Protein backbone atom coordinates (compact mmCIF):
# COMPACT_ATOMS: atom_id res chain seq x y z
CA UNK A 1 0.00 0.00 0.00
CA UNK A 2 0.70 3.41 0.45
CA UNK A 3 3.24 2.46 3.20
CA UNK A 4 5.02 0.44 1.39
CA UNK A 5 7.81 2.73 1.18
CA UNK A 6 8.21 4.01 5.03
CA UNK A 7 10.41 2.30 7.41
CA UNK A 8 8.92 0.11 10.21
CA UNK A 9 10.70 1.63 12.87
CA UNK A 10 9.28 5.33 10.98
CA UNK A 11 5.68 3.38 10.77
CA UNK A 12 5.57 2.73 14.45
CA UNK A 13 7.11 6.42 15.42
CA UNK A 14 4.29 7.86 13.54
CA UNK A 15 1.81 5.59 15.12
CA UNK A 16 2.69 6.76 18.42
CA UNK A 17 2.60 10.66 17.38
CA UNK A 18 -1.07 10.36 15.21
CA UNK A 19 -2.25 8.85 18.89
CA UNK A 20 -0.21 12.11 21.25
CA UNK A 21 -2.27 14.51 18.35
CA UNK A 22 -5.44 11.87 18.39
CA UNK A 23 -5.03 11.69 14.88
CA UNK A 24 -6.65 7.89 14.91
CA UNK A 25 -7.12 7.47 11.40
CA UNK A 26 -3.48 8.87 10.44
CA UNK A 27 -2.69 5.83 13.50
CA UNK A 28 -4.68 3.04 12.03
CA UNK A 29 -3.13 3.53 8.72
CA UNK A 30 0.58 3.85 10.42
CA UNK A 31 -0.23 0.43 12.13
CA UNK A 32 -1.29 -1.47 9.12
CA UNK A 33 1.46 -0.12 7.37
CA UNK A 34 3.77 -1.67 9.80
CA UNK A 35 1.77 -4.76 10.02
CA UNK A 36 2.42 -5.53 6.41
CA UNK A 37 6.07 -5.14 6.68
CA UNK A 38 5.74 -9.08 7.39
CA UNK A 39 7.18 -9.00 11.16
CA UNK A 40 5.30 -9.97 13.99
CA UNK A 41 4.20 -7.54 16.48
CA UNK A 42 5.76 -6.22 19.94
CA UNK A 43 3.30 -5.98 22.99
CA UNK A 44 3.56 -2.11 22.76
CA UNK A 45 2.94 -2.57 18.80
CA UNK A 46 -0.14 -4.68 19.37
CA UNK A 47 -1.66 -2.44 21.66
CA UNK A 48 -1.19 0.33 19.31
CA UNK A 49 -2.66 -1.34 16.09
CA UNK A 50 -5.71 -1.90 18.92
CA UNK A 51 -6.20 1.53 20.30
CA UNK A 52 -5.84 3.22 16.38
CA UNK A 53 -8.75 0.66 14.91
CA UNK A 54 -10.99 1.12 18.76
CA UNK A 55 -11.03 4.36 18.06
CA UNK A 56 -12.03 4.23 14.94
CA UNK A 57 -14.33 2.58 14.79
CA UNK A 58 -15.57 4.29 17.60
CA UNK A 59 -16.90 6.65 15.44
CA UNK A 60 -18.42 4.71 13.11
CA UNK A 61 -20.47 2.99 15.75
CA UNK A 62 -21.09 5.96 17.48
CA UNK A 63 -22.20 7.50 14.40
CA UNK A 64 -24.40 4.07 12.93
CA UNK A 65 -26.46 4.38 16.15
CA UNK A 66 -27.65 8.01 15.95
CA UNK A 67 -28.44 7.27 12.02
CA UNK A 68 -30.09 3.91 13.01
CA UNK A 69 -32.37 5.83 15.42
CA UNK A 70 -33.24 8.52 13.01
CA UNK A 71 -34.48 5.89 10.70
CA UNK A 72 -36.14 3.65 13.24
CA UNK A 73 -38.16 6.84 14.25
CA UNK A 74 -38.98 8.23 10.28
CA UNK A 75 -40.71 4.04 10.05
CA UNK A 76 -37.40 10.13 1.27
CA UNK A 77 -34.36 7.56 0.83
CA UNK A 78 -31.74 10.24 2.50
CA UNK A 79 -31.60 8.55 5.83
CA UNK A 80 -31.51 5.26 4.77
CA UNK A 81 -28.98 6.29 2.40
CA UNK A 82 -26.64 7.66 4.19
CA UNK A 83 -26.86 5.17 6.97
CA UNK A 84 -25.73 2.66 4.78
CA UNK A 85 -23.40 4.74 3.50
CA UNK A 86 -21.58 5.06 7.52
CA UNK A 87 -22.37 1.28 7.57
CA UNK A 88 -20.57 0.24 4.91
CA UNK A 89 -17.34 2.11 5.88
CA UNK A 90 -17.37 0.50 9.53
CA UNK A 91 -17.99 -2.92 7.29
CA UNK A 92 -14.90 -1.52 5.43
CA UNK A 93 -12.84 -0.98 8.77
CA UNK A 94 -13.97 -4.42 10.02
CA UNK A 95 -12.89 -6.67 6.83
CA UNK A 96 -9.37 -4.36 7.74
CA UNK A 97 -8.77 -5.49 11.09
CA UNK A 98 -10.05 -8.65 10.37
CA UNK A 99 -7.89 -9.29 6.76
CA UNK A 100 -4.79 -8.03 8.95
CA UNK A 101 -5.48 -10.67 11.91
CA UNK A 102 -6.11 -13.51 9.21
CA UNK A 103 -2.98 -12.43 6.97
CA UNK A 104 -1.04 -13.06 8.97
CA UNK A 105 -0.77 -12.05 12.35
CA UNK A 106 -2.94 -14.71 13.76
CA UNK A 107 -1.02 -17.85 12.58
CA UNK A 108 2.41 -16.46 13.46
CA UNK A 109 1.40 -15.95 16.82
CA UNK A 110 2.35 -18.94 19.16
CA UNK A 111 2.63 -16.73 22.49
CA UNK A 112 -0.46 -17.15 24.79
CA UNK A 113 -0.24 -13.13 25.05
CA UNK A 114 -0.03 -12.21 21.36
CA UNK A 115 -2.65 -15.11 20.10
CA UNK A 116 -5.26 -14.20 22.86
CA UNK A 117 -4.49 -11.08 21.84
CA UNK A 118 -5.25 -11.30 18.19
CA UNK A 119 -8.20 -13.88 18.71
CA UNK A 120 -10.10 -11.13 21.30
CA UNK A 121 -9.26 -8.59 18.18
CA UNK A 122 -11.10 -11.12 15.83
CA UNK A 123 -13.97 -11.66 18.05
CA UNK A 124 -14.57 -8.07 18.54
CA UNK A 125 -14.15 -6.93 14.67
CA UNK A 126 -16.66 -9.92 13.87
CA UNK A 127 -18.91 -8.19 17.18
CA UNK A 128 -19.15 -5.11 15.52
CA UNK A 129 -20.12 -6.49 12.12
CA UNK A 130 -23.10 -8.37 13.94
CA UNK A 131 -24.13 -4.99 15.55
CA UNK A 132 -24.99 -3.68 12.15
CA UNK A 133 -25.99 -7.23 10.28
CA UNK A 134 -29.87 -8.45 9.44
CA UNK A 135 -30.98 -11.78 9.35
CA UNK A 136 -28.71 -14.89 8.29
CA UNK A 137 -25.85 -13.09 7.31
CA UNK A 138 -26.14 -12.23 11.32
CA UNK A 139 -26.34 -15.72 12.32
CA UNK A 140 -23.41 -16.36 10.75
CA UNK A 141 -21.28 -13.45 11.98
CA UNK A 142 -22.47 -13.99 15.50
CA UNK A 143 -21.21 -17.71 14.89
CA UNK A 144 -18.11 -16.34 14.04
CA UNK A 145 -17.45 -13.79 16.83
CA UNK A 146 -18.47 -16.68 19.39
CA UNK A 147 -15.89 -18.71 17.48
CA UNK A 148 -12.78 -16.45 18.05
CA UNK A 149 -13.94 -15.34 21.28
CA UNK A 150 -14.01 -19.23 22.17
CA UNK A 151 -10.92 -20.27 20.89
CA UNK A 152 -9.09 -16.87 22.90
CA UNK A 153 -11.12 -18.20 26.10
CA UNK A 154 -10.06 -21.77 26.00
CA UNK A 155 -5.92 -20.45 25.43
CA UNK A 156 -6.28 -17.80 28.30
CA UNK A 157 -7.75 -20.16 30.62
CA UNK A 158 -4.72 -22.98 30.03
CA UNK A 159 -1.88 -20.22 29.40
CA UNK A 160 -2.58 -17.03 31.70
CA UNK A 161 -3.43 -16.15 35.66
CA UNK A 162 -7.49 -15.12 36.30
CA UNK A 163 -5.58 -11.84 36.97
CA UNK A 164 -3.94 -11.04 33.35
CA UNK A 165 -5.22 -8.01 32.07
CA UNK A 166 -5.40 -9.60 28.21
CA UNK A 167 -7.74 -12.51 30.07
CA UNK A 168 -9.82 -9.91 31.81
CA UNK A 169 -10.53 -7.41 28.74
CA UNK A 170 -11.42 -10.71 26.44
CA UNK A 171 -13.76 -12.12 29.49
CA UNK A 172 -15.41 -8.48 29.51
CA UNK A 173 -16.28 -8.30 26.24
CA UNK A 174 -17.02 -12.12 25.57
CA UNK A 175 -19.74 -11.49 28.24
CA UNK A 176 -21.02 -8.24 26.35
CA UNK A 177 -21.31 -10.41 23.08
CA UNK A 178 -23.54 -13.07 25.04
CA UNK A 179 -25.45 -10.65 26.60
CA UNK A 180 -26.76 -8.60 23.47
CA UNK A 181 -25.09 -10.08 20.15
CA UNK A 182 -26.25 -13.49 21.18
CA UNK A 183 -29.21 -12.72 23.32
CA UNK A 184 -27.79 -15.27 26.09
CA UNK A 185 -28.14 -12.62 29.42
CA UNK A 186 -27.78 -15.38 31.64
CA UNK A 187 -24.39 -16.53 29.77
CA UNK A 188 -23.39 -12.80 30.31
CA UNK A 189 -23.55 -12.32 33.70
CA UNK A 190 -22.22 -16.05 35.10
CA UNK A 191 -19.13 -15.37 32.62
CA UNK A 192 -18.95 -11.82 34.27
CA UNK A 193 -19.58 -13.38 37.95
CA UNK A 194 -17.07 -16.02 37.43
CA UNK A 195 -14.30 -14.21 36.21
CA UNK A 196 -14.63 -11.31 38.83
CA UNK A 197 -14.43 -13.57 41.68
CA UNK A 198 -11.37 -15.60 39.67
CA UNK A 199 -9.39 -12.46 39.44
CA UNK A 200 -10.27 -11.35 43.01
CA UNK A 201 -8.90 -14.30 44.38
CA UNK A 202 -5.40 -14.29 42.83
CA UNK A 203 -5.09 -10.31 43.46
CA UNK A 204 -2.92 -11.33 46.33
CA UNK A 205 -0.05 -12.43 44.07
CA UNK A 206 0.38 -9.34 42.44
CA UNK A 207 2.61 -5.90 42.33
CA UNK A 208 1.21 -2.41 43.11
CA UNK A 209 1.48 -1.26 39.40
CA UNK A 210 -0.38 -4.88 38.06
CA UNK A 211 -3.46 -4.72 40.58
CA UNK A 212 -3.90 -1.69 39.42
CA UNK A 213 -4.15 -2.84 35.88
CA UNK A 214 -6.04 -5.75 36.72
CA UNK A 215 -8.65 -4.03 39.35
CA UNK A 216 -9.14 -1.44 36.61
CA UNK A 217 -10.91 -4.38 34.36
CA UNK A 218 -12.34 -5.91 37.17
CA UNK A 219 -14.40 -2.81 37.60
CA UNK A 220 -15.63 -2.83 34.02
CA UNK A 221 -17.25 -6.63 34.86
CA UNK A 222 -18.71 -4.97 37.51
CA UNK A 223 -20.39 -1.89 36.19
CA UNK A 224 -21.68 -3.95 33.46
CA UNK A 225 -23.20 -6.61 36.43
CA UNK A 226 -24.55 -3.42 38.49
CA UNK A 227 -26.46 -2.84 34.97
CA UNK A 228 -27.37 -6.61 34.29
CA UNK A 229 -28.80 -7.52 37.89
CA UNK B 1 -28.64 2.82 22.98
CA UNK B 2 -27.50 1.62 26.43
CA UNK B 3 -23.73 0.61 25.85
CA UNK B 4 -22.20 -1.68 28.16
CA UNK B 5 -18.67 -1.77 29.28
CA UNK B 6 -16.04 -3.24 26.49
CA UNK B 7 -12.28 -3.08 26.96
CA UNK B 8 -9.93 -0.33 25.86
CA UNK B 9 -10.86 3.18 24.56
CA UNK B 10 -14.35 4.10 24.91
CA UNK B 11 -14.47 5.72 21.50
CA UNK B 12 -18.38 5.33 20.85
CA UNK C 1 -17.44 16.25 -7.97
CA UNK C 2 -18.41 13.04 -6.20
CA UNK C 3 -21.72 14.79 -5.32
CA UNK C 4 -22.84 15.87 -8.97
CA UNK C 5 -25.34 13.92 -9.23
CA UNK C 6 -27.10 14.44 -5.41
CA UNK C 7 -29.70 16.39 -5.31
CA UNK C 8 -29.34 19.73 -3.50
CA UNK C 9 -32.51 19.72 -1.17
CA UNK C 10 -30.68 15.91 -0.07
CA UNK C 11 -26.71 17.52 -0.02
CA UNK C 12 -28.60 19.96 2.93
CA UNK C 13 -30.49 16.90 4.36
CA UNK C 14 -27.59 14.47 4.87
CA UNK C 15 -25.28 17.43 5.62
CA UNK C 16 -27.80 18.24 8.45
CA UNK C 17 -27.80 13.86 9.55
CA UNK C 18 -24.03 14.17 9.57
CA UNK C 19 -24.17 16.87 11.87
CA UNK C 20 -25.88 14.70 14.33
CA UNK C 21 -23.99 11.95 13.76
CA UNK C 22 -20.98 14.39 14.43
CA UNK C 23 -19.40 13.35 11.09
CA UNK C 24 -18.06 16.27 10.13
CA UNK C 25 -15.88 15.28 7.23
CA UNK C 26 -18.94 14.54 5.42
CA UNK C 27 -20.84 17.39 6.91
CA UNK C 28 -18.02 19.44 5.04
CA UNK C 29 -18.09 16.92 1.48
CA UNK C 30 -22.20 17.57 1.46
CA UNK C 31 -22.11 21.11 1.81
CA UNK C 32 -19.08 21.58 -0.57
CA UNK C 33 -21.64 19.64 -2.75
CA UNK C 34 -24.51 21.84 -1.74
CA UNK C 35 -22.57 25.57 -2.70
CA UNK C 36 -21.47 23.59 -6.30
CA UNK C 37 -24.84 23.72 -7.68
CA UNK C 38 -24.26 27.19 -7.94
CA UNK C 39 -27.16 28.70 -6.35
CA UNK C 40 -26.86 31.07 -3.10
CA UNK C 41 -27.34 29.76 0.31
CA UNK C 42 -29.40 30.64 2.92
CA UNK C 43 -28.84 31.40 6.52
CA UNK C 44 -29.06 28.01 7.96
CA UNK C 45 -27.41 26.46 4.59
CA UNK C 46 -24.58 29.45 5.77
CA UNK C 47 -24.42 28.40 9.21
CA UNK C 48 -23.92 24.21 8.04
CA UNK C 49 -20.85 25.19 5.81
CA UNK C 50 -19.06 27.17 8.34
CA UNK C 51 -20.43 24.68 11.08
CA UNK C 52 -18.82 21.71 8.94
CA UNK C 53 -15.26 23.31 7.99
CA UNK C 54 -14.85 24.99 11.57
CA UNK C 55 -14.96 21.29 13.30
CA UNK C 56 -12.95 20.17 9.91
CA UNK C 57 -10.36 22.36 10.64
CA UNK C 58 -10.39 22.68 14.53
CA UNK C 59 -9.28 18.76 14.37
CA UNK C 60 -6.32 19.66 12.38
CA UNK C 61 -5.20 22.85 13.56
CA UNK C 62 -5.53 20.71 16.82
CA UNK C 63 -3.07 18.13 15.69
CA UNK C 64 -0.54 20.52 14.15
CA UNK C 65 -0.10 22.68 17.38
CA UNK C 66 0.64 19.06 19.33
CA UNK C 67 2.77 18.12 16.58
CA UNK C 68 4.50 21.43 16.20
CA UNK C 69 5.13 21.42 19.84
CA UNK C 70 6.62 17.82 19.80
CA UNK C 71 8.90 19.51 16.38
CA UNK C 72 10.11 21.88 18.99
CA UNK C 73 11.46 20.01 21.85
CA UNK C 74 13.01 17.73 19.23
CA UNK C 75 14.96 20.69 18.18
CA UNK C 76 15.35 11.77 12.53
CA UNK C 77 13.07 13.13 9.96
CA UNK C 78 9.61 11.59 11.14
CA UNK C 79 7.89 14.54 13.21
CA UNK C 80 8.62 16.89 10.97
CA UNK C 81 7.48 14.54 8.27
CA UNK C 82 4.26 13.79 9.93
CA UNK C 83 3.78 17.62 10.94
CA UNK C 84 4.48 18.36 7.22
CA UNK C 85 1.73 15.87 6.18
CA UNK C 86 -1.07 17.16 9.22
CA UNK C 87 -0.06 20.76 7.18
CA UNK C 88 -0.71 19.97 4.17
CA UNK C 89 -4.06 18.36 5.00
CA UNK C 90 -5.13 21.80 6.92
CA UNK C 91 -3.57 23.61 3.99
CA UNK C 92 -6.04 21.68 1.26
CA UNK C 93 -8.95 22.23 3.82
CA UNK C 94 -8.36 25.95 3.96
CA UNK C 95 -7.80 26.32 0.20
CA UNK C 96 -10.98 24.50 -0.29
CA UNK C 97 -12.72 27.04 1.82
CA UNK C 98 -11.16 29.98 0.37
CA UNK C 99 -12.04 28.27 -3.56
CA UNK C 100 -15.99 27.89 -2.89
CA UNK C 101 -15.61 31.70 -1.50
CA UNK C 102 -13.76 33.14 -4.48
CA UNK C 103 -16.05 30.69 -6.73
CA UNK C 104 -18.57 32.07 -6.18
CA UNK C 105 -20.02 32.75 -3.26
CA UNK C 106 -18.77 36.03 -2.21
CA UNK C 107 -19.63 37.29 -5.71
CA UNK C 108 -22.73 37.04 -5.76
CA UNK C 109 -23.60 38.00 -1.95
CA UNK C 110 -25.72 41.21 -1.81
CA UNK C 111 -26.88 41.09 1.16
CA UNK C 112 -25.23 42.70 4.28
CA UNK C 113 -26.00 38.96 6.16
CA UNK C 114 -24.57 36.70 3.32
CA UNK C 115 -21.46 39.17 2.29
CA UNK C 116 -20.38 39.64 6.02
CA UNK C 117 -20.61 35.74 6.97
CA UNK C 118 -18.39 35.04 3.77
CA UNK C 119 -16.16 37.91 4.52
CA UNK C 120 -15.81 36.72 7.91
CA UNK C 121 -14.91 33.07 6.65
CA UNK C 122 -12.54 34.53 4.30
CA UNK C 123 -10.34 36.12 6.70
CA UNK C 124 -10.82 33.10 9.05
CA UNK C 125 -9.66 30.57 6.44
CA UNK C 126 -6.62 33.21 5.80
CA UNK C 127 -5.83 33.17 9.40
CA UNK C 128 -5.81 29.47 9.65
CA UNK C 129 -3.36 29.01 6.61
CA UNK C 130 -1.19 32.18 8.69
CA UNK C 131 -0.87 30.44 11.98
CA UNK C 132 0.84 27.69 10.23
CA UNK C 133 3.07 30.00 7.67
CA UNK C 134 6.93 30.80 7.82
CA UNK C 135 8.57 34.26 6.64
CA UNK C 136 7.16 36.05 3.43
CA UNK C 137 4.63 33.87 2.44
CA UNK C 138 2.88 34.76 6.11
CA UNK C 139 3.40 38.22 5.16
CA UNK C 140 1.06 38.02 2.07
CA UNK C 141 -1.32 35.63 3.79
CA UNK C 142 -1.59 37.72 6.88
CA UNK C 143 -2.20 40.67 4.46
CA UNK C 144 -5.11 38.31 2.28
CA UNK C 145 -7.08 37.53 5.87
CA UNK C 146 -6.53 41.41 7.17
CA UNK C 147 -7.71 42.66 4.08
CA UNK C 148 -11.06 40.93 4.07
CA UNK C 149 -11.71 40.98 7.50
CA UNK C 150 -11.40 45.09 7.05
CA UNK C 151 -13.68 44.58 3.92
CA UNK C 152 -16.13 42.69 6.57
CA UNK C 153 -16.32 45.61 9.18
CA UNK C 154 -16.59 48.08 7.06
CA UNK C 155 -19.75 46.39 5.62
CA UNK C 156 -21.21 45.48 9.29
CA UNK C 157 -20.31 49.14 10.21
CA UNK C 158 -22.39 50.52 7.84
CA UNK C 159 -25.32 47.99 7.43
CA UNK C 160 -25.79 45.92 10.65
CA UNK C 161 -26.68 47.26 14.14
CA UNK C 162 -23.80 46.67 16.57
CA UNK C 163 -25.43 43.91 18.39
CA UNK C 164 -25.95 41.82 15.07
CA UNK C 165 -24.33 38.09 15.89
CA UNK C 166 -22.34 37.93 12.77
CA UNK C 167 -20.91 41.43 13.38
CA UNK C 168 -20.13 40.45 16.74
CA UNK C 169 -18.34 36.96 15.47
CA UNK C 170 -16.58 39.40 13.08
CA UNK C 171 -15.18 41.80 15.38
CA UNK C 172 -14.22 38.77 17.88
CA UNK C 173 -12.50 36.78 15.08
CA UNK C 174 -10.34 40.22 13.78
CA UNK C 175 -9.31 41.70 17.25
CA UNK C 176 -7.85 37.56 18.06
CA UNK C 177 -6.34 38.18 14.58
CA UNK C 178 -5.00 41.18 15.46
CA UNK C 179 -3.61 40.11 18.89
CA UNK C 180 -1.73 36.74 17.75
CA UNK C 181 -0.98 37.02 14.30
CA UNK C 182 -0.58 40.67 13.03
CA UNK C 183 0.91 41.17 17.23
CA UNK C 184 -1.10 44.18 17.71
CA UNK C 185 -1.98 43.36 20.81
CA UNK C 186 -3.06 46.94 21.54
CA UNK C 187 -5.38 47.04 18.20
CA UNK C 188 -6.96 43.44 19.50
CA UNK C 189 -7.85 44.79 23.00
CA UNK C 190 -9.24 48.42 21.30
CA UNK C 191 -11.37 46.54 18.99
CA UNK C 192 -13.23 43.86 21.50
CA UNK C 193 -13.47 46.87 23.83
CA UNK C 194 -15.26 49.23 21.53
CA UNK C 195 -17.14 46.31 20.10
CA UNK C 196 -18.61 45.18 23.74
CA UNK C 197 -19.14 48.49 24.56
CA UNK C 198 -21.47 49.28 21.14
CA UNK C 199 -23.04 45.74 21.60
CA UNK C 200 -23.68 47.07 25.34
CA UNK C 201 -25.07 49.93 24.28
CA UNK C 202 -27.87 48.45 22.08
CA UNK C 203 -28.93 45.16 23.81
CA UNK C 204 -31.66 47.44 24.99
CA UNK C 205 -33.64 47.07 21.72
CA UNK C 206 -34.07 43.52 21.67
CA UNK C 207 -36.00 40.44 22.57
CA UNK C 208 -35.24 37.79 24.81
CA UNK C 209 -33.87 35.67 22.30
CA UNK C 210 -31.82 38.04 20.26
CA UNK C 211 -29.96 39.35 23.92
CA UNK C 212 -29.36 35.75 24.30
CA UNK C 213 -27.87 35.18 20.85
CA UNK C 214 -25.39 38.93 20.91
CA UNK C 215 -24.77 38.39 25.15
CA UNK C 216 -23.10 34.78 24.23
CA UNK C 217 -20.72 36.18 21.48
CA UNK C 218 -19.95 39.58 23.82
CA UNK C 219 -19.40 36.95 26.67
CA UNK C 220 -16.09 35.94 24.30
CA UNK C 221 -14.91 39.40 24.06
CA UNK C 222 -15.19 39.80 28.15
CA UNK C 223 -13.33 36.35 28.13
CA UNK C 224 -10.38 37.25 25.86
CA UNK C 225 -10.16 41.05 27.65
CA UNK C 226 -9.61 39.34 31.06
CA UNK C 227 -6.94 37.57 29.45
CA UNK C 228 -5.20 39.75 27.69
CA UNK C 229 -5.70 42.80 30.22
CA UNK D 1 -0.48 26.51 23.08
CA UNK D 2 -2.94 29.31 24.87
CA UNK D 3 -5.91 29.66 22.41
CA UNK D 4 -7.82 32.58 22.31
CA UNK D 5 -11.67 32.94 22.05
CA UNK D 6 -13.28 32.96 18.47
CA UNK D 7 -16.67 32.52 16.69
CA UNK D 8 -18.43 29.09 16.13
CA UNK D 9 -17.56 25.58 17.31
CA UNK D 10 -13.98 25.49 19.66
CA UNK D 11 -13.28 22.17 17.67
CA UNK D 12 -9.51 22.46 17.79
C1 LIG E 1 2.05 -6.74 27.05
C2 LIG E 1 3.17 -5.88 27.63
C3 LIG E 1 2.86 -4.40 27.59
O1 LIG E 1 1.79 -3.94 27.99
N1 LIG E 1 3.85 -3.65 27.03
C4 LIG E 1 3.84 -2.27 26.72
C5 LIG E 1 5.02 -1.54 26.73
C6 LIG E 1 5.01 -0.19 26.43
C7 LIG E 1 3.81 0.44 26.11
C8 LIG E 1 2.62 -0.28 26.06
C9 LIG E 1 1.33 0.37 25.72
C10 LIG E 1 0.08 -0.06 26.13
S1 LIG E 1 -1.21 0.92 25.55
C11 LIG E 1 -0.12 1.97 24.71
C12 LIG E 1 -0.61 3.10 23.94
N2 LIG E 1 -1.83 3.46 23.89
N3 LIG E 1 0.29 3.81 23.27
C13 LIG E 1 1.19 1.56 24.87
C14 LIG E 1 2.65 -1.64 26.35
C1 LIG F 1 -29.28 34.20 9.79
C2 LIG F 1 -30.62 33.59 10.19
C3 LIG F 1 -30.47 32.29 10.95
O1 LIG F 1 -29.71 32.17 11.91
N1 LIG F 1 -31.22 31.28 10.44
C4 LIG F 1 -31.22 29.91 10.82
C5 LIG F 1 -32.38 29.15 10.68
C6 LIG F 1 -32.38 27.82 11.06
C7 LIG F 1 -31.23 27.23 11.57
C8 LIG F 1 -30.06 27.98 11.68
C9 LIG F 1 -28.81 27.37 12.22
C10 LIG F 1 -27.79 28.06 12.86
S1 LIG F 1 -26.48 27.06 13.35
C11 LIG F 1 -27.24 25.65 12.72
C12 LIG F 1 -26.60 24.35 12.81
N2 LIG F 1 -25.50 24.12 13.42
N3 LIG F 1 -27.22 23.32 12.24
C13 LIG F 1 -28.46 25.95 12.14
C14 LIG F 1 -30.06 29.31 11.29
Amino acid sequence: GAMGSMERASLIQKAKLAEQAERYEDMAAFMKGAVEKGEELSCEERNLLSVAYKNVVGGQRAAWRVLSSIEQKSNGPEVREYREKVETELQGVCDTVLGLLDSHLIKEAGDAESRVFYLKMKGDYYRYLAEVATGDDKKRIIDSARSAYQEAMDISKKEMPPTNPIRLGLALNFSVFHYEIANSPEEAISLAKTTFDEAMADLHTLSEDSYKDSTLIMQLLRDNLTLWT
Amino acid sequence: KLMFKTEGPDSD
